[PDB]
RNA sequence: GAGCCUGGGCUCCGUGAGGGGGGAGAAGUCGUAACAAGGUAGCCGUAGGGGAACCUACGGCUCGAUC
RNA sequence: CGCUAUUAUUGGGCCUAAAGCGUCCGUAGCCGGGCCCGUAAGUCCCUGGCGAAAUCCCACGGCUCAACCGUGGGGCUUGCUGGGGAUACUGCGGGCCUUGGGACCGGGAGAGGCCGGGGGUACCCCUGGGGUAGGGGUGAAAUCCUAUAAUCCCAGGGGGACCGCCAGUGGCGAAGGCGCCCGGCUGGAACGGGUCCGACGGUGAGGGACGAAGGCCAGGGGAGCGAACCGGAUUAGAUACCCGGGUAGUCCUGGCUGUAAAGGAUGCGGGCUAGGUGUCGGGCGAGCUUCGAGCUCGCCCGGUGCCGGAGGGAAGCCGUUAAGCCCGCCGCC
């Protein structure tokens, strides 16, 4: 993907890698389910 | 390091150039393809009109504590419905449903919702051809 | 006055044979072995940088 | 790589001036520079320059007597005709007799004064103020 | 060197600026040019011939003692190189090392150096094109260049 | 050569059982992941696993404290 | 529209705030060293024919002044075209040069890469000899190995990965990255150079080649470590930290994937603006010598570090290896 560092920073958010691995599960999960 | 192009037959590189860095500011992109005009339930106007349906209370933000008055209002042109906050020491009392009322913008940055109620950007301004300000004041009635 | 000229540090001598005498121009600073004109032995041997001369100097141009 | 020679002399110019040193050689000759440092000592910003011949090109030995507070190259070289001077003198010098534009004519390399007088244009290639 | 590398080297000579031949030199143009024809028909090259007369026999600056550079001197006789030098050990250099590479697979870091080789091949044949040393349409191919050398 | 019918292409709009995530919103449940060596230093990339913040492995970075 | 130098030709910015491609080679295109002769296309000057009127600027005059109207003088009409003249700059054409770049010779440096052979300890398993009850492991313990003789000591055999100290603040490489020894093939840089060619150059949209770990395909191999998994503890709980075991994987051959704090978080080339002190390579000159490819001191060139004055910056800080003043090109906000 484009990241941009900024996320990466700490403070207010969750850690960006665990994100990251959160946007993949739900496009493999809508990619499914139309039937591709 | 130093600005390019900037040699003396560089002329359509330069267009290029600004061409292509000026479709990150909204202000030419959001003009050139017309998106306000095509989102817009007033179809581009200063004033709409429209009926009244239900009479309400809005919550104001913190750290206020307040409710506001509004009203939904089904509009005339396009049949969507938006709602309008209703200015005043007792406004709404001088309001019914099926009344025919005039719509304006309430006043805010681009157009948009102003000071503590968000999710508002409309505004009363006639009650069946007559004007909250008198029928608030003590000029003049509702007929 | 200032280092504006860039001047070579390489000179031209004239040197003797010590076998038979011959004498001859070469360059201090050469490349390829250098040898007599006459009986063909070796005069200047090359180095990376000034040669080791293995004659006699007689002039340095 | 090297472009123009020109702009590299009068950057080393306004150096070397403001830092504070008398003699500045300027390695890369040509002829505009040697009609441009002309006009100079004419005006009196520069002293005594001399051309030194090495078997490269020439060299050019400068003296700086202290009334130079900025010089440099104009590009592009803009054409320029002879109705149209107060705009770049206002957008190159300070004042409305302040420096010198320097401009290349059909008939030599003079300041736009002269030029004016003789009521032609011509191209822009440096400033000096 | 600083084509594709990118360093700030200075290791070249530094010619004095002079306008006329010294006097200390012994031979003359007309057997400066029989030395060159000589070294010619041993084998050796420009660069080797030039290197050769300055050490051994004392002669600075051909094109002092004569008005005419060694390749003008060849192309009045009948040695003037048909492919120039500096194109054609390239050419020689790139052959050996596809050899080489032929054999060699997975190297993988001298292959690059085959690739800047031959940049530098077409840098100089767009150069000699323009000017008329090789036809306005040679082209370089490594099975037809290994005919060369 | 209109109109009518038929097929195709491009394009705009409305709607639909069910499901997906986003953004706001007084006060709720479970935990306590980040800021101090934040109590296992933190973070990039890839992969696997878990109620959830998260945890592990390989390679990296210091935007890491103590001696 | 302006405010807005928040679209920046005039006139912005990209170490840390938004922002340099992961790194290289190159097509179009843009930018391009010095002298001489020519032409006169761009450019400059003078003049002829056109660019309706209203609208715009100025003065005078008529409606009370004005707004308005009229006479005249100028501009606007982003320009087109017919001739004459000039030649500094650019372009085109033809000769010359050596300063930028390239080629070649010489003696040296280096974990640059590939191929083949020979080794060093350590670890694990097995077999034999000795010996008797615990060993390991932790904050403390237990799961586990052990009387079918363990841990421990000795003699032998086999196997797979790695190359310690020396080792550096060091070196080579475009970057990723590269450390046992000997031999072969091969790429590039620096120094020295009155050697050769003679501007052959810079950057590079689109395109291409390389590219840690992990993952995939196909075939082999499999010591140690060890995602997942299974057990013991700790805990209110513990899907974890700690302990004992363990599969893919880590290794070789041949291919795909094309990503990272791929970071100097700093794009490449060129000229200029104080120096000091270390270290690496090469060269020169003096002194020592055990005569050593050796030691010390100084100078020139090139690489790589630490300080620092003017100067710069929001500051931290940078500071001739600029984050300073100039000439250029591409990417991005
Ligand atoms: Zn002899």
């Amino acid at each position: 993907m484009k990241r941009r560092p900024r996320k990466w920073k700490k403070k207010g958010r969750m850690r960006w890698k665990w994100i990251k691995k959160r946007i993949r599960r739900l496009k493999r999960q809508r990619r499914k389910e139309r039937g591709l | 390091g130093k600005k390019a192009p900037y040699g003396e037959f560089a002329g359509r590189k330069l267009k290029l150039k600004r061409k292509k860095f000026r479709w990150s500011d909204i202000r030419y992109k959001r003009r050139v393809l017309r998106l306000k005009e095509k989102s817009d339930p007033l179809e581009g106007a200063p004033q709409a009109r429209g009926i009244v349906l239900e009479k309400i209370a809005v919550e104001a933000k913190q750290p206020n504590s307040a409710m506001r008055k509004a009203v939904r209002v089904q509009l005339i042109k396009n049949g969507k419905v938006v709602t309008a906050f209703t200015p005043g020491d007792g406004a709404i009392n001088h309001i019914d449903e099926h009344d025919e009322v005039i719509i304006e913008g309430i006043g805010g940055p681009k157009g948009g919702s102003m000071g503590d109620i968000p999710g508002i950007r409309y505004k009363v301004v006639k009650v069946n051809r007559v004007s909250l300000k008198e029928l608030v004041k003590g000029r003049k009635e509702k007929p | 006055p200032k280092n504006l000229i860039p001047m070579p540090r390489s000179r031209f001598l004239r040197v003797k044979c010590i076998d038979c005498g011959n004498e001859q121009i070469v360059f201090s600073h050469p490349a390829t072995p250098v040898r007599c004109l006459v009986c063909g032995a070796t005069l200047v041997e090359p180095t990376g940088g000034k040669g080791i001369i293995k004659a006699k100097v007689l002039e340095v141009e | 790589t090297l472009l123009d020679p020109l702009a590299n002399a009068l950057s080393h110019i306004t150096n070397s001036e403001r830092v504070g040193k008398k003699e500045v050689y300027i390695k890369p000759a040509s002829k505009l520079i040697g009609e441009v440092l002309r006009v100079m000592l004419e005006n009196g910003y520069i002293g005594e320059f001399e051309l030194i011949d090495d078997g490269r090109a020439g060299i050019y030995r400068v003296q700086l007597i202290g009334k130079i507070n900025k010089a440099g190259a104009i590009k592009p070289r803009f054409p320029v005709k002879a109705r149209d001077y107060e705009k770049w003198e206002k957008r190159f010098l300070p004042a409305f007799e302040f420096g010198i534009l320097i401009v290349s004519t059909s008939q030599g390399v003079m300041t736009h004064k002269e030029a004016l007088e003789k009521g032609i244009g011509g191209r822009l290639i440096a400033y000096v103020y | 060197a600083r084509i594709h590398a990118r360093k700030r080297g200075k290791s070249g000579s530094k010619r004095p600026p002079r306008t006329a031949p010294p006097a200390w030199v012994e031979y003359t143009a007309e057997e400066v040019e029989a030395l060159v024809v000589k070294l010619r028909k041993e084998g050796y090259s420009t660069a080797m011939i030039g290197t050769i007369l300055r050490d051994q026999y004392g002669i600075p600056s051909v094109k002092l003692i004569t008005g005419k550079k060694i390749t003008k001197i060849l192309e009045e006789n009948g040695l003037a190189p048909e492919i120039p030098e500096d194109l054609m050990f390239l050419i020689r250099r790139a052959v050996n090392l596809r050899k080489h590479l032929e054999q060699h697979p997975k190297d993988k870091h001298s292959r690059r150096g085959l690739q800047l080789i031959e940049s530098k091949i077409r840098r100089l044949v767009k150069y000699y094109r323009r000017t008329g040393k090789l036809p306005a349409k040679w082209r370089y191919d490594p099975e037809q260049a290994k005919l060369l050398v």
